[PDB]
RNA sequence: GGCUGAGUAGCUCAAAGUAGAGCAUACCGUUCAAAACGGUAAUGAAUGUGUUCGAUCCACAGCUCAGCCACCA
RNA sequence: AAAUUAGAUGUAAAAAAAAAAUCUUAUGAGGGCGGAUCCGCUUCUAAUAUUUUUUUGUAGUUAUUAUUAUAAUAAUAAUCAUGUUUAUUACUUAAAAAGCUUAAUGGCUUAAUCUUGCCUUACUGUUUGAUUAACAACAAAUCUUACAGUCGCGUAAGCGGGGCAUAGGAUCACAAGAUACAAAAAGGAAAGAUCUUGGAUUUUUGGAAAAGCUACGCUAGGGAUAACAGGCUAAUUUGCGCAAGAGUGUACAAAAUGAGUGCGCGGUUUGGCACCUCGAUGUCGGCUUGACUAAUCCUCAUGGAUGCAGAAACUAUGUAGGGUACGACUGUUCGUCGAUUAAAAAGUUACAUGAGCUGGGUUAAAUACGUCGUGAGACAGUAUGGUU
RNA sequence: UAACUGUGCAGAUACAGUUUACCUCUAGUUAGACGAGAAGACCCUAUGCAGCUUUACUGUUACUAAUUAUUGAAUACGAUU
RNA sequence: UAAAUUGAAAAAAAAUUUGGUUUCAGAGGAACCCCCGGUUAAUGGCGGCCUUAGCGUGAGGGUCCUAAGGUAGCGAAAUGC
RNA sequence: AGACAACACUGACUAGGAUAGCUGGUUUUCUGCGAAACCUAUAAUAGUAGGCAAUUUAAGUAACAUCUUAGUAGGUACAGAACUUAAUCUCAGACAAGAUGUAGAUUUUCAUACCUAGGUAUGAAAUGCAUUUUUUUUUGUAUACAUCGGGGGAUCGUGAAGAUUUUAUCGGUGAGUAUGUAGACUCGGAAUGACAAAGAUGAAUCUUGAAUAAUCAGACAUAGAAUGAUAAGGUUGUAUGUCAAAAGGGAAACAGCCCAGAACAAGAGUUAAGGUUCCAAAAUUAUUAUUAAGUGAAAUAAAGAAAGUUUUUAUAUAAGUCGACAAGAAGAUGGGCUUGGAAGCAGCCAUAAUUUAAAGAUCUCGUAACAGAGCACUUGUUAAAUCUUAAAAGCAU
């Protein structure tokens, strides 16, 4: 989130508009997933899906 | 305030606006809820002024004076009409306050009366009040069905039968 | 028709942390009586509603208003 | 009426176990099969969630009551408690409002608010990706990323390139610091260049140092734009009708009369719009000469009239053939007035008619009065004169 | 090179519909051809002009004031110090 | 900036004096102006409010302000909406 | 007198040296493509620049457009009254127990007197209706303990004071899943439109390189708004199209409307909008109703009136509907009051009865007041075998 409350992308992925009732009951979030077919919010018990983002 | 002079500020101007035109099957305000009889506008939606409604009440009181009745008003003059001079030119802002008014939809009740009087004595009172009000009015009893648009829900007709694309 | 400036004691006029000073009025005393005179007292911020810690004061809408502009065919 | 202080929701805190099913997930079994970790199909296992689901268990401790032989069993009640009871901890307590630098809007209560400790990243250079390619261009802007340098806070993770967000104008010139670039013969210097920074109603705020008259006026243009008339419109009118009936009429609504209203016609007023005409549509009254409309002043036929005895008159229905004159006042249309008359009504036609006339008014040059302006001058202020 | 009503850049000899009219001159007359004449003086526009006005901006002068120079003395009186 | 002196004398400036060059600086010191006064047949300017011998009228009496408050005369006027 | 200074003078004539963001004009043909009247800036608004973007022809395309399937953003119409706004309506209070009284029935239980455990006596209680109870000197339960002032009246009362109760009076407060209201209310919520992904289709329609314009006075129709006056061929936005720059057919005539995009000819060719008796190409084509007014027939004049007509739905009728005609339409009683007078009939109050085939203490006239004539209502006669009355709707006047 920016200084003026602007939501940017931190990684190369696909935008998602969802609600996470576990984190906060009355909030709506925006996220970026690496796979277009992913579904947010991820289950709290699933491993973090992260990309390397490095070149050898 | 009152039903002809609300507790609003004349400084803050209002737009012209338009009366409510229910196009979704709304019977809001088309029935007698308090009195035994009513006065229904049955031609078109308008914007009645506080001066035309004040004369209607005075016309009913003059005809029913000396008798026991209870007149209910189902409309409130809560729309401030602002008029610029008919001699002025176009532009130079909006006009100044002229009078209070109320927007009435079609087939909506205006007045309702409840008293120990004869039906025909009330008809003449509502008949005289209609000749001095803008538009055409109708005598309505209590218990009769509501009106969706310009069609009455009579003979088992429901709002879903009017929404059904097939009617023939 | 269209803008502007004013409104405080009975009468005058002065003044966002105040309402003052005159004249008039009243009581008494001076004179045979009255006036003048002398002494001692009491009198107000229009009409609401807002702003402000607090409004004669700033803002807004009415009443009273006065003043000014209503030009070219 | 208005000063301070103390209050203003409820719940939980011994503890579960097991069976199946419906999905969803898995960087689980490197599952299997087609093409270890790539992809669509795929069983199994695990986890979260969901069924009102099939249930099982709900004790122990203290005490009471009853039975049984102080103990056992059953039921009932209380039970967060090894802990300074001012307990404590977790969860819950609508919305609005308060607070968050200033208006308004949105947002924050799990922090962007408040309290306290230590601090001053309100850092230097460069740089990424965006604002569906900022403002429907450019520029001045806004948010964000990374590397290097070196500082703060924090156990740590990490956070920090000012403030919860959205409202502070350049260049030039000028002034203060730095860089070591160039130095018009040469050594210096001056005056320049780069980097950082300051002083602006440059408020016509993409940024000129800036008052009026013209009726003596001129040129280039405009029906892209006013005055006259036409067109559209019909608020309004000095033009009318219909409906209803408060009330007046000694009585009795509708003989007459008709509050405040409603539904309309009409195109004769004042307006609104700016469609035609500014390489040109002459204008208020008067005279002359018409034509037409009918919402009728007179004349003709006629209904109603406690309020039509007669007469006269009122009102209304037919009806526009003819007539509606004279004079004083005013530029006047209009209007006032005198005296006659059967009566001395109106309107449309470019408010009919100036290539038919007149020119008194309005509206040029001259001049004066009053008023306004510092003045030149101006004036729906008034005067005398002024190529038709 | 007719009349009416309607239409239309919104007032038609020329368009629509209907009506009326044998061809062609002469003398009269001026209702229309938004008749002719003068690229509207009115009004507005142009970062167009001209003259005039003033405590408009920026300037030049008449005029006023001081002084080097042409130009030398002498007492004073006095002040700076 | 040149020379000299001084200083530094380490990779070194820096300061003073003089020549040349280029800036800052103002005790005293004119008119207009400031200050004082005069001038209206100079340009020009020449006001409000309440109160009353009864209603009335307002001689009279209250006060505010100005440089002064329009005097004589004229007056629905070439001036009056 | 801005008067005159030789056509000209608010500054002559003549020679030399201008500009004009303004108006007007710009000359042959064929062929291809094809705008705009918008945004931003401008001492700028009838000018200009940069964009959007027209053109040329090269290189690219996982281009562009459209549909399908899945997904996302956002709150309009609508609907609703939650939050907020205006106004209006209803309510502001109940049960259980206990307690406090009364007429009883005189049975049972209990407490006393006893008596000899019952009975004999004395009290209470039970049983039935009242009474007290939302803050009371009445606790509990359920709920928002659930309401505060002005004023009016009444009953007390003090030297003026005020104190204490009531109201279907005004304002305020609380409750309501009560009614309405909406540019700055949206709890609920479309379609449309927008964004991106894959697939498919299609007329290259897209992007970039190079080269390089015009336009920046728009108009109307339809929908929905602001403004005006719910006027304008009005002004200003939005959505779509046409005109502009588009001829042709239809709308009598026609920039903007309904169709349809003109390269040139032929055809009783095939069709759109629109039409088919004649002018004038094609039906005097079939079916069922309505209208009698030339209504109307290609630009709907309103409210409103009415034995116009038709249909439908009710309803009356040989138990004689409907209409007419004949008679009756009483009595207590001139109701009471008022009034000079009020007898049904100026006005005020009352208007349970009585007797009848039926008859209002009275609906329209009449009288100074009575009288009198009609009506409601009642009987009879005449007489209809699809034929009464009223309403609604359709088309007409
Ligand atoms: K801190
Ligand atoms: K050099
Ligand atoms: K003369
Ligand atoms: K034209
Ligand atoms: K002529
Ligand atoms: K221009
Ligand atoms: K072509
Ligand atoms: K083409
Ligand atoms: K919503
Ligand atoms: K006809
Ligand atoms: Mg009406
Ligand atoms: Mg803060
Ligand atoms: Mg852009
Ligand atoms: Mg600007
Ligand atoms: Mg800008
Ligand atoms: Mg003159
Ligand atoms: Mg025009
Ligand atoms: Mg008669
Ligand atoms: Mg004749
Ligand atoms: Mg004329
Ligand atoms: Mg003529
Ligand atoms: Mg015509
Ligand atoms: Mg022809
Ligand atoms: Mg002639
Ligand atoms: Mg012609
Ligand atoms: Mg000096
Ligand atoms: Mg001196
Ligand atoms: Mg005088
Ligand atoms: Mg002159
Ligand atoms: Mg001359
Ligand atoms: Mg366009
Ligand atoms: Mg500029
Ligand atoms: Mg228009
Ligand atoms: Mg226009
Ligand atoms: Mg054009
Ligand atoms: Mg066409
Ligand atoms: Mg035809
Ligand atoms: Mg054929
Ligand atoms: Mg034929
Ligand atoms: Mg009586």
């Amino acid at each position: 989130m920016g200084r003026d409350h602007t939501i940017h992308a931190a990684v190369a992925g696909y935008v998602k508009y969802y609600r996470d009732p576990q984190l906060h009951p009355d909030r709506q979030y925006i996220g970026v997933v690496f796979n277009r077919n992913d579904k947010l919010p991820y289950p709290k018990d699933a491993p973090r899906k992260r990309k390397l983002g490095l070149v050898a | 305030g009152s039903w002809l002079e609300p507790n609003l500020n004349r400084k803050k101007k209002m737009m012209k606006g338009r009366p409510r035109v229910p196009t979704g099957g709304s019977t809001k305000g088309t029935t007698v809820v308090w009195g035994d009889y009513g006065l229904r506008m049955r031609d078109h939606h308008r914007r009645i002024s506080a001066q035309q409604l004040k004369l209607a009440e005075d016309t009913i009181k003059q005809r029913l004076r000396g008798q026991k009745y209870r007149l209910y008003k189902r409309v409130a003059c809560n729309v401030g009409v602002y008029v610029s001079g008919n001699e002025m030119r176009m532009g130079k802002g909006k006009g100044s306050f002229d009078h209070w008014a109320t927007r009435v939809a079609v087939n909506q009740i205006i007045f309702e009366i409840r008293g120990q009087l004869h039906e025909q004595v009330i008809r003449d009172a509502f008949r005289l009040a209609g000749h001095k009000l803008p538009g055409l009015y109708e005598f309505v009893k209590k218990g009769d069905p509501p009106v969706v648009g310009i069609t009455k829900l009579e003979d088992g007709l429901t709002v879903e039968d009017l929404k059904n694309p097939r009617k023939k």
